[PDB]
RNA sequence: GGAUAGUGGCCUACCAUGGUUUCAACGGGUAACGGGGAAUAAGGGUUCGAUUCCGGAGAGGGAGCCUGAGAAACGGCUACCACAUCCAAGGAAGGCAGCAGGCGCGCAAAUUACCCAAUCCUAAUUCAGGGAGGUAGUGACAAUAAAUAACGAUACAGGGCCCAUUCGGGUCUUGUAAUUGGAAUGAGUACAAUGUAAAUACCUUAACGAGGAACAAUUGGAGGGCAAGUCUGGUGCCAGCAGCCGCGGUAAUUCCAGCUCCAAUAGCGUAUAUUAAAGUUGUUGCAGUUAAAAAGCUCGUAGUUGAACUUUGGGCCCGGUUGGCCGGUCCGAUUUUUUUUUCCAACGGGGCCUUUCCUUCUGGCUAACCUUGAGUCCUUGUGGCUCUUGGCGAACCAGGACUUUUACUUUGAAAAAAUUAGAGUGUUCAAAGCAGGCGUAUUGCUCGAAUAUAUUAGCAUGGAAUAAUAGAAUAGGACG
RNA sequence: GGUGAAAUUCUUGGAUUUAUUGAAGACUAACUACUGCGAAAGCAUUUGCCAAGGACGUUUUCAUUAAUCAAGAACGAAAGUUAGGGGAUCGAAGAUGAUCAGAUACCGUCGUAGUCUUAACCAUAAACUAUGCCGACUAGGGAUCGGGUGGUGUUUUUUUAAUGACCCACUCGGCACCUUACGAGAAAUCAAAGUCUUUGGGUUCUGGGGGGAGUAUGGUCGCAAGGCUGAAACUUAAAGGAAUUG
RNA sequence: GAAUUUGGACAAACUUGGUCAUUUAGAGGAACUAAAAGUCGUAACAAGGUUUCCGUAGGUGAACCUGCGGAAGGAUCAUUA
């Protein structure tokens, strides 16, 4: 007998933690990032504090016309786009990624749906 | 691709019988376990091979199974998929005259009409066995099947 | 330092060159005994004729296919769910096979102790 | 010695230094209740566990108690710590981790309903009680099914089919901006359910009504991996796409939007774990000269491994199960070409012979043999056994005298149900269920509810190959 | 002098060039290779004293004693530390001389330390053969170390033989290496880097995309320099071998 | 019993200090990473224009240079073949 080895490890304790299908949290600032090499654009993202851990994270309002939220107050749900321990990403260091809110998002919808 | 041309195959079965989904998937999985557990003959004549023998061989079936042989039923894995498909009213109830052509069939299978010798059988994918009794029943009455009995010579397979 | 694959890995190590077999370990009731089950089912020729310190008993002519390599193996289980499984070692179900097991009773062959429902150690496997 | 219901350092005393540990003690960690079993397994494995069932442990933290047969108790007290309520200011109360219900918390989970009918439980000879339990409400929450159309039709055909100088006999595919009838056909609503006298308005019937575009589809994708006629208008490295590869710098096969089309469909995304793919954690089953990977060099403890030798090889006796046809059967009772000669397999098992004790003395039985006191059957008497005179060893019980210690491997017993494997049966099929099935219908008959896996350790067994162990060396051998 | 060419310097001080002699510490030329010996690092002057070592030769003596090893340890180049001895040469730092756009260098030349040494530390290296140790088996030839025979070849031993010494030829042993099939590999190449479908003879060790890094922290070792142990966050999709062509 | 109370054994909890394990604040300091490039100088590659790398030790605006002693993972300018 013998021998245990490396790779994926037990110890955890990250930043959304709940491996959450999101993370509710209020919309601290509206920081439209800026594209990485090769591609190039003003990558409209959003910074917010996670009600849960309070911990602050910033992620792409990724939609296509929807800094509709952009409510410094209002509270999205964020939620990572599995890279996993990485970002996509034309979009430079953004970890998780915008979700739904003010709690309720297509993200565009009720009534109609607009687009994006 | 093979994935593709497969996604052709399935649609072929898609009215090589009559379905509209992945009941092809149903029958498929079936064929697995049937085989599978079966193929796990393995083995000898373990008195087990015995019960299991005339057992799974008692798949027969009527409208169902093979004809007269085996033993090796993996043939089914060939058939079954391409055979177990028939049997049931889903198939073997168009091939019996009454039904004008698959479609013009399931609809009555549903729509109250079409009944297996007493009691309807809406379950538009039952199974047939000792069929000669698969009339209309009807109980003014089941019209589409009661007069269009061109099945009066439906000597088919 | 291990009389088994020692010599079966000289028969093995030989017929791949092709020839008329050669010397081996020293004898061993076990060496000679496999170098029997072999002949007794075929494959090898005639276990041979030396006698020295422990070098005694035999050489052993080759003959036939016997392809390829006698199996040496270095564990030891058996019976029912077993034997049948380690019959995956085999070069294919449909006959061919032969798994020179060690059987509580008798240094026997995949079947030769499949015999009277026997089992135990897994000494080796031929062709 | 004290306590205990009772072992014991359980607690006392007195006395002695002990007990564990690298074969991993001790200590640290657990977003740790254990085991049923769950998920993806070619196999081998990863991964999961508090829904049910067992066993445990706790009702805010923490002690201590009365009660008793039984509790360190939750729906009982007592004090402390902690929250926290009504006060005539004096004092008095409490424990939803039981139903409901609220707050809070967060990614995340429903009603202040009805009931004893069932299953059962608790109290004494009843029929009391029971948010145990069962009905409903909420709820595509994971699962079984499965309609959103079915006909041929009339003619327009654009024509394809055997070509004939035949400008088309029309068997025929289909777009049909055109048109038939099918008093079809489910979802709403008088009746009534063998039904829980509440489910009663519930699946089940039934009768009353009911598709000219509504009685109706979706989610995503259309650069490649991926597979989709994919085109037409807007955008210009702006907006945005894009899991990765990459798209976009006016003519965009990836953005935007229409058309179309692809994929799956009452269901599709997206997140996030995991399992597979992954022989990228490898016992099966990896790699290591340069690609990630030999320690500078030898020593050497633990660990892991370690040459071959000792019983063979010959001979005899009873065996049924697969077999060449029914069969206790080897010169034949069948599968053969005939105007006789005609092949027996192989498989495994028990016993006993050979320089070959199985543990056993006292001696305790059988049914087997040495074999004959009386006899025999018939196919050529060793094809059969009634028979009791002398007289087999280990079966074999039980006191009484002795045994060198294990691995392994073989059936075996015993302990759980559901879980899964899997027989049985038309739950309408299915998922399931453990029902059911005959009739001959005034107290009738009838089968079930299997088997399987029981894996480590224990027990019990049969085996003596492979591997340890010990024995007679100054003989303190070895018998009777 | 001194290089590309100069210069800096030395120099009517007797340098640079010779002439006797002695002085000092390094260092062991040439022969030296096709390599000998060592655990490894590493080991070339003379003689001697000290104790070791493989291979050979026999079957001498034992009989299981063994094989590889986390722990733990002995040796470990060079620099570098401690203290003393000296101190030839060269030569970190440091100066200056040229050279450059720029020179803190590369080219001069002085010169500290150090280079040597003894008692003590340090335990790293492209510490190499970048290839673990033990045993097998798988295929040919040549060449340089101990043992066997024929000895022949020329001389010892000499008045001669023989022997002797080298020396030639056939063997074997074990050495260091070379040259070409099956078989292995991504290649290159490999006498193993070989054998096994894809176990298989026993074991020690290390690897799991790059980076972030051999860094953070902890404990230990040390005088110091450092050694030994040794993360995670985050961050990227390529970095990397071999080959083939420009 | 109630009062009441002597000693006990349990033993909450109070205080004060210790010890673990798990988090966490901070002037500032010093890395890194996105980094493709802006600016100085050319270190590596072509004997990269002083062959290159290995320690180790100094010295540096940055890359570096130099000193001992290694390795070719080489210079093939070739005393040997």
């Amino acid at each position: 007998n013998n021998y245990k080895k490396r790779l994926l490890g037990t110890a955890f304790k990250s930043s959304p933690f709940g491996g959450s299908s999101h993370a509710k949290g209020i919309v601290l600032e509206k920081l439209g990032i800026e594209s990485k090499q090769p591609n190039s654009a003003i990558r409209k993202c959003v910074r917010v504090q996670l009600i849960k851990n309070g911990k602050k994270v910033t992620a792409f309002v990724p939609n296509d016309g929807c800094l509709n939220f952009v409510d410094e107050n209002d509270e999205v749900l964020l939620a990572g786009f599995g890279r996993k321990g990485k970002a996509k990403g034309d979009i430079p260091g953004v970890r998780f990624k915008v979700v739904k809110v003010s709690g309720v998002s297509l993200l565009a919808l009720w009534k109609e749906k607009k687009e994006k | 691709s093979s994935r593709l041309d497969a996604e052709l195959k399935l649609a072929g079965e898609f009215g090589l019988k009559n379905k509209k989904e992945i009941y092809r998937i149903s029958f498929q999985l079936s064929k697995i376990r049937r085989a599978a557990r079966d193929l796990l003959t393995r083995d000898e004549k373990d008195p087990k091979r015995l019960f299991e023998g005339n057992a799974l061989i008692r798949r027969l079936v009527r409208v169902g199974v093979l004809s007269e042989d085996k033993k090796k039923l993996d043939y089914v894995l060939a058939l079954k998929v391409e055979d177990f498909l028939e049997r049931r009213l889903q198939t073997q109830v168009y091939k019996l005259g009454l039904a004008k052509s698959v479609h013009h069939a399931r609809v009555l299978i549903t729509q109250r009409h079409i009944a297996v010798g007493k009691q309807i059988v809406n379950i538009p994918s039952f199974m047939v066995r000792l069929d000669s009794e698969k009339h209309i029943d009807f109980a003014r009455p089941g019209r589409v099947a009661r007069r269009n009995a061109a099945r009066k010579a439906e000597a088919s397979g | 330092s291990s009389v088994l694959a020692d010599a079966l890995n000289a028969i093995n190590n030989a017929e791949k060159t092709g020839k008329r077999q050669v010397l081996i370990r020293p004898s061993s009731k076990v060496i000679i005994k496999f170098l029997q089950v072999m002949q007794k089912h075929g494959y090898i020729g005639e276990f041979e004729y030396i006698d020295d310190h422990r070098s005694g008993k035999i050489v052993v002519q080759l003959n036939g296919r016997l392809n390829k390599c006698g199996v040496i193996s270095p564990r030891f289980n058996v019976k029912i769910g077993d034997i049948e499984k380690w019959t995956a070692n085999l070069l294919p179900a449909r006959q061919f096979g032969y798994v020179i097991l060690t059987t509580s009773a008798g240094i026997m062959d995949h079947e030769e102790a499949r015999r009277k429902h026997v089992s135990g150690k897994i000494l080796g496997f031929v062709y």
